[PDB]
């Protein structure tokens, strides 16, 4: 069995540039060459190129593959907006069957953009149902990396929140992310200051948005 | 046109059995091996096994042997994946794909995917709650509003704004699975601060599995 | 006829489905847009004498 | 081969040649892919350990593009037996991939039904090799080809002293002095359809070579396509 390790995990590039994706295989006692696939959100994987030098119909000549033994790459000479996606390498050995790499995300490198940050209190309607969800939104930021810290009366809350994040925006290449803090009404009712602190590459200092329990 | 077309999304509880199907058209089904591929939510592709539909010959990944069945009915050009006893960990997308014959090492044609959900949860409609700042003040020119769509099962919900008339600045987030086993998502919009006194903003929620349709007016007290 | 007449006009494999003709091609070929001709995926496809 | 012609350059590029310890050609093979060679099972008993030579076209002069590959795995048909020459087929997977060039290009595997109705219905196919040049003759130096009509199975059966199983077929001539011979065994019999050459048979056996009233006997490949497929997937 051959384990395939692709690299990098995320590749950040600009339309127009050349991309190089790696995949290294245990060239066992056999091995050979690899196939590669592209996958976009909500779609089935699509075979691009394969074997020693075969190409699927319709693949532009900007796509090419190389390597041998344990070391293989796929190169894209000139990125199109339509070219940003996850890529998988795939091996077979006769005795060893099939294996895939862990995927590389091809994302659009755009200029750094700070998030807009917003905090929302739980609704009284929700509160009457026994739970308080407090939401922090980071809107249109780049790069993806962002830190969202919950504070209840300056106590950091860990393990009682969930995040959701958008894909790199297709128009402006930004991301958006929500963080939702969930408390029991009794626990919610035990505290005064509810705060969200966002740390981000585009933020020269961390930004805090807050409210006082019950004034909402 | 050669296609592989899979049956639709399934929602099941642990311990139930399940069979999903994969139909070939536009080529002779018997002449190509048919492979199954797993994609756990947010995870990568996993090869499970393959079948030669001419004689129903099968080979399973060791990681998957004994946990799944690959079968075929060549008279209707269909391949199948079956579990006698589901686990929550089977929750994933499953693809079929064609493996050629003598020397292929790759999958040329893929089905569209089948969504499989395994949960102790039962169908439940969402509650839709407003997202409004604690005080209408603004800082200054733009404001954010939203709806939190909480405690539903299974996916999906659809969300629109003002019956589709408001699309600019909307972000409807992917659901997260809560410790309760219920999903939750949030939809937000950026709006003119100058519009809050004149215009209504309503989020439109559909949860088809429960026949739930909600129009939630969002506005501040102050 | 169908596969009887010019091989259902497939270039290579011809198979009958749906009381109509379905072409395929050999490995290292892919079936053209027209459903019958076969296009090389590489520079040295099988069954082809080498030229210069 | 007895009679026929010589293969001009690049016209028989799927030809392989198995060579023993003494770097000498004793059986043919057919290139199926970058990694796989098709041959006759009985050639495996004609040498202790061997290698495969591609792109050779004359044993004396090096034409540049010849190249020799080590064999990594041998997949011999389980049911082959020496007394009947049934199941005379084996496949070799190499340690190194042959790299296609001018004069090394693989021959095509067909799909069984189409081949059996479209390829096996053609009047002739094409056999090749470096095997002997007459029945009790010398092994050939230059690579040769031969056009052999398919000989129908009934007339075939009637012409021969030994059983002709359905994993075999006849091709060649009654009285005419044209046939394959020893040393060609294992090499390619291909049939052309719309300018593509598919592997249809392996050189297996025959009563003498060119004998009057006797034809050449080939492993019927279509009868072994699925088995070939499975060997590539194990
Ligand atoms: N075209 C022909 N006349 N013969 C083709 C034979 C090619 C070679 N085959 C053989 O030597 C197999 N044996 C023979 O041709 C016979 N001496 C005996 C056959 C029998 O008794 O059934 C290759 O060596 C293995
Ligand atoms: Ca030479």
């Amino acid at each position: 069995e051959i384990v395939l390790t692709q690299s990098p995990g995320t590749l950040s590039l600009s339309p127009g540039e050349r991309a190089t994706l790696s995949c290294r295989a245990s060239q066992s006692v056999s091995s050979s060459y690899l196939a590669w696939y592209q996958q976009k959100p909500g779609q089935a994987p699509r075979l691009l190129i394969y074997g020693q030098s075969s190409r699927t119909r319709g693949i532009p000549d900007r796509f090419s593959g190389s390597g041998s033994g344990t070391d293989f790459t796929l190169t894209i000479s000139r990125l199109e907006p339509e070219d940003f996606a996850v890529y998988y390498c795939q091996q077979f050995g006769d005795s060893q069957l099939f294996t895939f790499g862990q995927g590389t995300k091809l994302e659009i490198k755009r200029t750094v953009a700070a998030p807009s940050v917003f905090i929302f209190p739980p609704s009284d309607e929700q509160l009457k149902s026994g739970t308080a969800s407090v939401v922090c939104l980071l809107n249109n930021f780049y790069p993806r990396e962002a830190k969202v810290q919950w504070k209840v009366d300056n106590a950091l809350q860990s393990g009682n929140s969930q995040e959701s994040v958008t894909e790199q925006d297709s128009k402006d290449s930004t991301y958006s992310l929500s963080s939702t803090l969930t408390l029991s009404k009794a626990d919610y009712e035990k505290h005064k200051v509810y705060a969200c602190e966002v740390t981000h590459q585009g933020l020269s200092s961390p930004v805090t948005k807050s409210f006082n329990r019950g004034e909402c | 046109e050669v296609q592989l077309v899979q049956s639709g999304a399934e929602v099941k509880k642990p311990g139930e059995s399940l069979r999903i199907s994969c139909k070939g058209s536009g080529y002779s089904f018997s002449t190509s091996w048919i492979v199954w591929v797993r994609q756990m939510p947010g995870k990568g592709l996993e090869w499970m096994g393959m079948i030669d539909p001419s004689d129903s010959f099968t080979s399973y990944s060791p990681s998957f042997q004994g946990h799944v069945t690959i079968s075929a009915d060549k008279s209707i050009s269909t391949a199948y994946l079956q579990w006698s006893s589901l686990k929550a960990s089977d929750t994933a997308m499953y693809y079929c794909a064609r493996l050629h014959y003598y020397n292929s090492e790759e999958f040329d044609v893929w089905g569209q995917g089948t969504l499989v959900t395994v949960s102790s949860a039962s169908t439940k409609g969402p509650s839709v709650f407003p997202l409004a700042p604690c005080s209408r003040s603004t800082s200054e020119s733009t404001a954010a509003l939203g709806c939190l769509v909480k405690d539903y099962f299974p996916e999906p919900v659809t969300v629109s704004w003002n019956s589709g008339a408001l699309t600019s600045g909307v972000h409807t987030f992917p659901a997260v699975l809560q410790s309760s086993g219920l999903y939750s998502l949030s939809s937000v919009v950026t709006v003119p601060s100058s519009s809050l006194g004149t215009k209504t903003y309503t989020c439109n929620v559909d949860h088809k599995p429960s026949n739930t349709k909600v129009d939630k007016r969002v506005e501040s007290k102050y | 006829k169908l596969c009887s007449l010019d091989n259902g006009d497939c270039d290579q494999f011809c198979h009958e489905e749906q009381n109509s003709v379905v072409c395929s091609c050999a490995r290292g070929y892919t079936l053209a847009d027209n459903g019958k001709a076969c296009i090389p995926t590489g520079p040295y496809p099988c069954g082809k004498q080498t030229l210069e | 081969i007895v009679g026929g012609q010589e293969c001009k350059d690049g016209e028989c590029p799927w030809q392989a040649l198995l060579i023993n310890e003494e770097n000498e050609g004793f059986c043919g093979g057919t290139i199926l892919s970058e990694f796989y060679i098709l041959t006759a099972a009985h050639c495996l008993y004609q040498a202790k350990r061997f290698k495969v030579r591609v792109g050779d076209r004359n044993t004396e002069q090096e034409e540049g593009g010849e190249a020799v590959h080590e064999v990594e795995v041998v997949i011999k048909h389980n049911r082959f037996t020496k007394e009947t020459y049934d199941f005379d087929i084996a496949v070799l997977r190499l340690k190194t991939p042959i790299t296609f060039r001018m004069n090394v290009a693989p021959a095509c595997l067909p799909e069984r039904d189409w081949a059996e109705s479209t390829l096996m219905t053609q009047k002739t196919g094409i056999v090749s090799g470096f095997g002997r040049t007459h029945e009790k003759g010398r092994q050939s130096t230059r690579l040769k080809m031969l056009e052999v009509p398919y000989v129908d199975r009934n007339s075939c059966k009637l012409s021969s002293s030994f059983i002709i199983t359905q994993n075999m077929f006849c091709a060649g001539y009654d009285t005419k002095q044209e046939d394959a011979c020893q040393g060609d065994s294992g090499g390619p019999h291909v049939t052309r359809f719309k300018d593509t050459y598919f592997v249809t048979g392996i050189v297996s056996w025959g009563e003498g070579c060119a004998r009057k009233g006797k034809y050449g006997i080939y492993t019927k490949v279509t009868a072994f396509l699925k088995w070939i497929d499975r060997s590539m997937k194990t």
